[PDB]
């Protein structure tokens, strides 16, 4: 509860309003936020119907020990031109400095702005204090459905409500403007797979080897490798994720790899960088890919597929057995501005 | 405390009594002169008085040439040694061969070139000359006071100058004896290396093992040999063959063999010097009388000086040479002169034949053939209060177990001991005899300063050392890992999706450990079970993250009973539960005759199905049972008369209501007695559980919630019919989550949206049509709202429900129990749509089956053989009104206890349990009416004690197809449960609990076995078992260290070392106004002229034992200070219940606890090997092969080199990542000798490099000397430690005894005592020192 009053002094003047937010364990258990004191939070908001990017601000978070209980934060709210937008996502990115951890937690302003609604010279000494009392108002997250609390601290103030500027006609429907990200990334994945299937047709519905791996001679194994490709087309199309490898490659300034979990046997680990490997496509460059410990297991093993994305937005789908199909993400110049603004 | 520790303690306390004796400043001084002012000069003028004092001289010592130590070294006086940089000796060893007529290759000529060097030594002493004393040395004297002032200053300067020359002749003999002792390896190493009958094949891998196995055997059998021969019959004949063994093991291969340095008076030569202390020398004169007491050696040093030809090459080239005149008279004067022996002996004798002879007084002796001088140089180290170097302090390690369990065919040998022959008694302590023969106990409450510490209780330090051992694990089947939640309430849907076309059945790592015996798990054909036996308290598995390769995680075991059968066997849990009985003094109300009734109902093939229909209609309700008590008094009576068994045994609420609400003669009096005895037992169990839990509280939370799991209310009973889920939330610090399908349930303020209550039926006669409207309209596959009755806190108690379903029913049914689910609207469609129920023309008090038609009720009532009246079924029809919907399951995720909130991953802090709402567990359904059960009921396997295939195959014919297709899964321990109902790793009851109940005997002692099996395995439960002297689920081994003041015997052969004595050079370094100091330097070089070893040391006599051999555990709160629990009120509670002016026995020995499975062998603890469980000898394997020496320590593909049968004694301490490897591999830790990987790999080299390093370099971190708490040593100035366990990697066993009486039998007869009694043992000590043991008057040597 000290973490609210610290941010009013140092995050405060760099913002317009702060959304003082306390996250209970029920919200923490869903997103798997392991409360160590080393975690460095960072916040930025993704605008709608405007050029969407704001500056990243580092926000202090402290665990509250016990009347709720959970992680305490403070989210920045940005009023460009004197008013708030209702459909405007405030993104929280959770990461550790040393170890490998990256989480994205997103909040919408209508779940925040609504919840805010109810002689020697003397030197001034203003310490940080928890003297101000909290008012705890309920909220539910739109994206996961897990409850979190919002603090409203006591201080043309009581006369007005907090401003909003609702969107105007013509408009997409608000279930499709809320998930503006998950409907843009999904149609870049559904058009990526249509390039992978197009390479089968120009070859004659075949899968050719690329990686020298000896395959045991059994007829049931040769029919099982084909089943890993068709399962990989069910997973790449359903995948609409903020942290995919091709978003990391488009916002890069290095091969970006993401392994999949076929038949839901594994959760996905996305955006792994292949440092020291230049995916030129020559046969001497696949030895540097095989020196990675993941591709030795996505190929010798089973039930895991693997996608390796070049910085030129060309990607191979690596199957077990060394079979691969070159595919291409098509990103126009208008969409690179849309991606490098909101994500990079 | 500064008077004693300062040296010369008798002269210090006497000279510090001057402050009491002194009264005037001229007290002790004499009067000599008078200084008048004239000739009489007045009676009133100032007269002066010259005072004289008494000074005592510095006690001088015998010079270096007149000591008999110089028979071991060759003395030359090199005048300018501070100009020398180096000095070398170059050997050229030509080697002959044998020419033979076999087929192998003849050898060509071979040579060796050996290069020795010179070690240089530097000595400094300081001399203070007072400035008032120097000033009058140059002044003019003309009066008789200035002559006696001058003569008192010329004596002060010379006495400080005789002092500096004294401190260099002490400095010679110290630095020669320090050179001799660094190249003096002991007897037990060198006796086998000195004999070339062992190394004639070359030191192979199998010769080194036979040679290290003689390092151990001579260290035990022949050590302290002058103390072992005080109590032998032979005596002199044993010492003489021991001391002519030291005499011949030394190689007499010296360049100066022909040079005759010292002789006897008769003409023979003195072969060596045998140097002891004073106490050993006066016993070697009585065994061996002196023969001459006279020798004749040189009187002066040989003089080497750089004269006119070496001095040109010393200046200009910077290299000089010994005796240029011989090198020039051979290279140019006789260039073809071959090296002959006698023509060269004048040149090799470097002036040591020219030195004038003299008469040296030294006590010789004759040993077989050789004349050997014997000294004792203690009289020069006592005069200056420095420690003598021959009083080395040998430091041995010791180990003994405590709390083990001996296997099932228990035997004995003894005929004396009577009182402790019971099979139910188990020792929880071992008795160790102290240094002063005070037999002390090492219990668990003495063992608690290091157990209850969070280095013993986290896997985050242990899953990282396991991840550097096997960095790329194959995450295979991810079976029991996590609960995949899906939005269903149709538990017939999630059941039928999972067993439809299942052809492959997976077994986790945990369910295949609880079936393995205690000896199959340690056999080296099983890596994989033994690999993840890392920690005692936790339970490891492989998680599929990150990427495509796995990683290791851990879940806590939470109980004593989740320890597997190899590490806590079936007869141990019984004999731990019979100790629960003896302390609380509970009395079993249940006899064996009533378990004989409950067990016969559980295995009944003709159990009536109709008492499931009643129990589904009551569903645990107060009001609805009273309406039906004239019906259930017929179902019980017609099942007790028709057969000897009794009905309504399934759930707790039916057994509770029969005992309380009748109080009459409705049930027969014999049959009603068996029900009263059930609730007589359950109340008596929770009377006992509230005694051991104690009265005290940590904070807001009592300790009764935190010692056992049968009292912790976060463990819910498996069948809940009331609003138990909100009564948990309002009284919990451990924050719970109820998962009703998809939506979590967090707060009690959101109760109405998730939980819908239904009160009395008499109160709900108004809103009762609104119930039936929701039976038809609502979608019950996605309703996400559970229906339960409101609960009254003065009516129930959760412990009696928890003592019923988790203790008494898995025993008495032997685990034949499945969770039967009910479809309720299909039950009453049989009852109400009868026809004799509906038609009011039929008489109410008439028999049913006279009027009833061919339906299911004709077949269900033919099973129970019941003839009820029409009033009876019509009351059962009325229970349809407030009857709940389909049986649901709610997963209660709560956080773990504050002693258990250390986890590898983030989900690992949360323990979980699925509670079947509105369902009831049920036995094997009768096979004559499976057709009627197939129209009403369906099975829900949701818990380890409630997932049984032989019961679940009866309820639905698809699982009867699943059991008969693959008969692997016919066991309860093995059987697969759907991933939407249970994950085993996120669970309280975690299969080794479910494997005990299937193999019981259903004994009244097996009831109390289960109650002492739900004992929390945490830190503040170990306090509550240590007060009552219980046994927690693990034994432990102790490790100590003990010092010995050993008086040694050094032998050193003739003329081996050759010394180079420089000249003393005075350097002034300070001038003050008060005094002038100086510093006399004196540089010595020394070289070893022989090739092999030329001096041999041996422990001869123990002067004293320094460290007392008493129990004192090392508290881990001082060593790891930064660790703490999550609480502060619970870290201050444990630190309070766990934990010097002056000590009485001696320096306290630190004891270190290595926890161990309770099935480990006692026969390991008798033979002296290390407490790792595997041997750590690295001298055996190949030289400089670091990859090969690691397979000895940590690989388990091979058996350990000690035992060809097993692989490891304790897997909790041997392996990579285990708790022994986590704590002690990185105050003083005796376990750092054995576990530290870097220190063990120093002994991988060739065994002659180890012998050179042995005596020279001190080992890795030994203990300090004469400090109260046994600290770790640093700077090693006067530190004389000799630890032979750091090389051999073994610890020697002590006296241990599980009971007091076993040690009273060892005293009375040393031969015929039984080493293994029934439950108790005794380790007879196998140590390199033997002692007298006196307990009273009786002596055992």
């Amino acid at each position: 509860m000290d973490a609210h009053a610290i941010n009013e002094r140092y995050v405060g003047p760099r913002c317009h309003r702060l959304a003082h937010v306390v996250l209970p364990r029920t919200f923490l258990l869903h997103h798997a936020i392991p409360l160590e004191p080393e975690i460095i939070f960072s916040t930025y908001t993704r605008f709608s119907r405007s050029p969407g990017s704001s500056r990243r601000l580092v926000v202090c978070g402290k665990r509250v020990l016990p009347s709720p209980s959970g992680l305490a934060l403070s989210l920045p709210l940005f009023s460009h031109d004197g008013n708030f937008h209702p459909f405007d996502i405030s993104v929280l990115r959770i990461s550790c400095p040393g170890s490998n951890l990256s989480l994205t937690v997103r909040f919408l302003y209508l779940s925040l702005v609504v919840a805010m609604g109810a002689p020697p010279v003397r030197l001034s000494f203003n310490p940080v204090n928890a003297d101000v009392p909290a008012t705890w108002r309920d909220a539910t997250n739109v994206y996961s459905g897990a409850p979190y609390y919002v603090c409203v601290y006591e201080r043309e103030d009581d006369w007005l409500p907090i401003p909003l500027s609702f969107p105007e006609e013509p408009v997409p429907p608000p279930p499709s403007l809320v998930f503006m990200d998950d409907l843009f990334i999904n149609t870049k994945q559904c058009d990526f797979v249509d390039t992978l299937e197009a390479a089968c047709r120009t070859q004659g519905y075949t899968l050719r080897q690329r990686v020298p791996v000896a395959i045991p001679r059994d007829a049931e194994i040769a029919d099982a490798v084909k089943s890993h490709f068709l399962e990989a087309c069910l997973v790449l199309r359903g995948l609409a994720s903020e942290a995919s490898a091709w978003i990391r490659a488009a916002t890069s300034p290095a091969c970006w790899m993401d392994v999949l979990g076929l038949w839901e046997s594994r959760p996905h680990t996305l955006g792994l960088e292949l440092r020291g490997v230049n995916c030129g496509g020559t046969d001497g460059d696949w030895l540097e890919i095989l020196k990675q410990p993941d591709v030795q297991k996505t190929v010798s093993g089973s039930l895991v597929a693997c996608v390796i994305v070049t910085p030129a937005l060309e990607a191979w789908l690596v199957l077990p057995g060394g079979f691969a199909i070159k595919g291409r993400y098509r990103a126009s110049k208008e969409d690179l501005v849309f991606i490098r603004g909101r994500y990079g | 405390a500064t008077l004693e520790q300062r040296p010369f303690p008798y002269l210090a306390t006497e000279a510090n009594l001057l402050t009491q004796i002194k009264e005037s400043a001229a007290d002790g001084l004499f009067k000599s002169f008078q200084l008048l002012l004239g000739k009489d000069a007045r009676e009133g003028s100032v007269r002066f008085e010259a005072l004289l004092g008494v000074y005592t001289n510095v006690v001088e010592f015998v010079k270096f040439l007149e000591t008999a130590l110089a028979a071991a070294c060759v003395n030359t006086e090199f005048k300018d040694l501070r100009r020398m940089i180096d000095g070398k000796i170059q050997f050229k060893i030509s080697m002959p061969t044998i020419a033979h007529g076999d087929g192998r290759r003849p050898n060509k000529q071979r040579q060796y070139i050996v290069m020795k060097a010179c070690n240089k030594h530097h000595i400094g002493a300081e001399i203070e000359l007072a400035a008032a004393d120097i000033e009058l040395l140059f002044a003019e004297k003309e009066t008789p006071l200035d002559f006696t002032e001058y003569a008192g200053a010329i004596k002060t300067i010379t006495s400080a100058l005789q002092f500096g020359m004294d401190a260099l002749e002490r400095g010679l003999v110290d630095t020669v004896l320090a050179v001799k002792l660094r190249h003096a390896p002991p007897v037990f190493i060198l006796k086998t290396l000195g004999d070339p009958v062992y190394s004639e094949r070359g030191l192979k891998k199998a010769v080194k093992s036979d040679m290290v196995s003689m390092f151990k055997a001579h260290l035990i059998e022949h050590s302290f040999f002058l103390d072992k021969a005080e109590l032998m019959t032979r005596g002199k004949q044993y010492v003489l063959t021991m001391l002519s063994d030291m005499l011949a093991a030394v190689c007499e291969d010296t360049v100066f063999k022909g040079v005759s340095t010292y002789t006897t008076a008769s003409g023979q030569q003195v072969a060596g010097v045998l140097e002891t202390t004073d106490s050993v020398m006066r016993r070697l004169m009585n065994l061996l009388g002196q023969v001459e007491s006279a020798m004749s050696g040189p009187a002066a040093y040989a003089s080497y000086v750089v004269r006119g030809a070496n001095l040109v090459t010393a200046v200009s080239y910077g290299r000089a040479m010994r005796n240029f005149e011989q090198f020039m008279a051979r290279i140019v004067d006789h260039p073809n002169a071959l090296p002959s022996v006698e023509g060269d002996k004048a040149a090799l004798a470097d002036g040591h034949d020219e030195i004038q002879r003299t008469r040296i007084a030294a006590s010789l002796v004759k040993i077989g053939d050789k004349f050997v001088a014997i000294e004792s140089l203690q009289r020069m180290y006592n005069e200056t209060q420095f420690p003598c170097p021959l009083n080395r302090r040998i430091q041995y390690t010791y180990f003994f177990p405590v709390g083990l369990h001996l296997p099932v065919p228990r035997y004995s040998t003894s005929v004396s001991v009577r009182g402790v022959e019971s099979p139910a008694i188990q020792s929880t302590e071992t008795w160790v005899v102290n240094k002063n023969n005070v037999p002390l106990c090492f219990g668990y409450q003495n063992a608690l300063k290091s157990i209850c510490h969070p280095r013993m209780h986290n896997p985050t330090q242990s899953a990282q050392a396991l991840n550097q051992a096997f960095p790329d694990p194959d995450g295979g089947h991810g079976y029991g890992l996590r609960y995949e939640q899906t939005p269903n309430m149709n538990l017939f849907r999630t059941f039928h999706q999972y067993y439809m076309g299942k052809n492959v059945a997976f077994v986790p790592d945990v369910a295949q450990k609880a079936l393995v015996t205690t000896e199959d798990l340690l056999h080296p054909t099983s890596h994989r079970l033994l690999r993840l036996e890392v920690h005692p308290f936790f339970d490891f598995f492989v998680h599929p993250c990150p990427g495509a390769r796995g990683s290791y995680r851990a879940t806590h075991r939470t109980m004593v009973g989740n320890i597997p059968q190899p590490l806590a066997p079936r007869e141990f849990q019984e004999s731990r539960g019979a100790q629960f009985d003896a302390v609380t003094n509970m009395t079993h109300v249940i006899d064996q005759l009533t378990i004989d009734v409950i067990q016969e109902t559980a295995f009944d093939p003709a159990y009536p199905l109709f008492c499931y229909v009643i129990e589904a209609m009551i569903h645990g309700q107060e009001e609805k049972f009273v309406m039906n008590m004239p019906l259930i008094a017929l179902v019980i009576q017609t099942y007790w008369v028709n057969s000897g068994k009794l009905a309504f045994v399934n759930s707790y609420h039916m057994v509770r209501f029969i005992c309380t609400h009748m109080g009459n003669g409705s049930i027969p009096k014999e049959a009603h007695g068996h029900y009263r005895k059930i609730l007589g037992e359950l109340i008596a169990l929770e009377q006992a559980l509230l005694k051991l839990a104690g009265h005290e509280t940590v904070g807001r939370t009592p300790i009764t919630h935190l010692v056992s799991a049968l009292l912790d209310p976060h463990l819910l009973p498996p069948f809940a019919y009331h609003d138990v889920f909100t009564d948990l939330m309002q009284k919990s610090s451990r924050q719970p989550i109820i998962k009703i399908g998809d939506q979590n349930y967090d707060n009690p303020q959101n109760r109405a949206t998730f939980i819908n209550l239904r009160g009395r039926m008499e109160d709900l006669v108004n809103n009762l049509v609104n119930i039936y409207q929701t039976r038809v309209n609502e979608d019950h596959d996605e309703r996400h709202v559970l229906d339960v009755a409101p609960l009254d806190e003065n009516d129930y108690n959760p412990v009696l429900e928890k003592l019923f379903y988790y203790v008494l029913m898995p025993v008495c049914s032997n685990g034949h129990m499945c969770g039967m689910g009910v479809d309720y609207q299909n039950v009453a469609l049989t009852l109400t749509y009868n026809g004799p129920v509906f038609a009011d023309v039929v008489n109410a008090q008439d028999d049913i089956l006279l009027h009833l038609e061919n339906g299911t009720l004709k077949d269900i009532l033919q099973a129970g053989d019941i003839r009820p009246t029409v009033d009876m079924i019509r009351v059962l029809c009325t229970s349809f009104l407030t009857c709940p919907f389909v049986t649901q399951a709610a997963r209660v995720i709560t956080k773990r206890d504050p002693a258990q909130s250390f986890a590898t991953h983030e989900y690992g802090k949360d323990v979980a349990q699925t509670v079947l709402v509105n369902g009831f567990g049920a036995f094997a359904v009768a096979d004559r009416s499976r057709e009627a059960a197939e129209t009403m009921f369906y099975p829900v396997p949701f818990n380890k004690l409630y997932a049984d295939p032989l019961v679940a195959a009866t309820l639905h014919p698809l699982l009867a197809n699943y059991v008969t297709r693959l008969p692997n899964q016919r066991n309860a321990v093995v059987f697969n449960v759907p991933s939407n109902l249970m994950a085993e790793y996120e669970e309280w009851h975690k299969s080794p609990v479910a494997a005990y109940a299937a193999s019981c005997q259903a004994t009244p002692g097996a009831i109390s076995a289960m109650v002492s099996m739900h004992q929390k395995l945490s830190a503040p439960s170990f306090i509550c078992q240590a007060k009552h002297r219980m046994h927690p689920g693990f034994a432990m081994t102790v490790v100590r260290t003990d010092e010995v003041l050993a008086e040694h015997i050094l032998y050193c052969s003739r003329a081996s070392t050759s010394m180079f004595v420089g000249l003393p050079s005075v350097v002034r370094r300070e001038v003050r106004s008060d005094a002038v100091t100086f510093e006399i330097t004196h540089e010595i070089a020394s070289l070893h002229t022989a090739l092999g070893y030329s001096s041999v040391i041996a422990p001869a006599h123990v002067a004293a034992i320094t460290t007392d051999m008493g129990v004192h555990c090392q508290d881990l709160f001082m060593i790891f200070p930064g660790d703490a629990y999550q609480d502060r009120q619970l870290h201050d509670y444990i630190k309070m219940k766990a934990g010097l002016p002056g000590l009485s026995h001696g320096q306290l020995a630190t004891c270190e606890i290595i926890p161990t499975p309770v099935t480990s062998d006692v026969a390991y603890f008798q033979t002296p090997s290390n407490p790792r469980g595997r041997a750590a000898c690295v001298v055996s394997c190949d030289a400089y092969s670091n990859e090969s020496a690691e397979r000895l320590l940590y690989d388990h593909s091979i058996p350990d080199p000690a035992y060809e049968c097993r692989s490891t004694n304790n897997p909790w301490a041997s392996q990579r990542g285990s708790l022994g490897d986590v704590l002690y591999n990185i105050m003083y830790s005796p376990c750092r000798q054995f576990f530290h990987k870097e220190d063990i790999m120093r002994y991988n080299r060739g065994l002659y490099t180890l012998v050179n390093e042995y005596s020279a370099r001190l080992a890795g971190a030994p203990a300090t000397s004469t400090t109260d708490l046994q600290y770790v040593v640093v700077n090693g100035t006067d530190v004389f430690l000799d630890q032979p366990c750091h090389m051999l990697q073994e610890a020697y066993p002590t006296l241990a005894a599980s009971h007091r009486v076993m040690l009273d039998e060892y005293m009375s007869n040393k031969q015929t005592h039984a080493p293994v009694h029934m439950g108790q043992y005794l380790i007879e000590e196998v140590a390199p020192m033997k002692r007298l043991l006196k307990l009273g008057n009786k002596v055992v040597y």
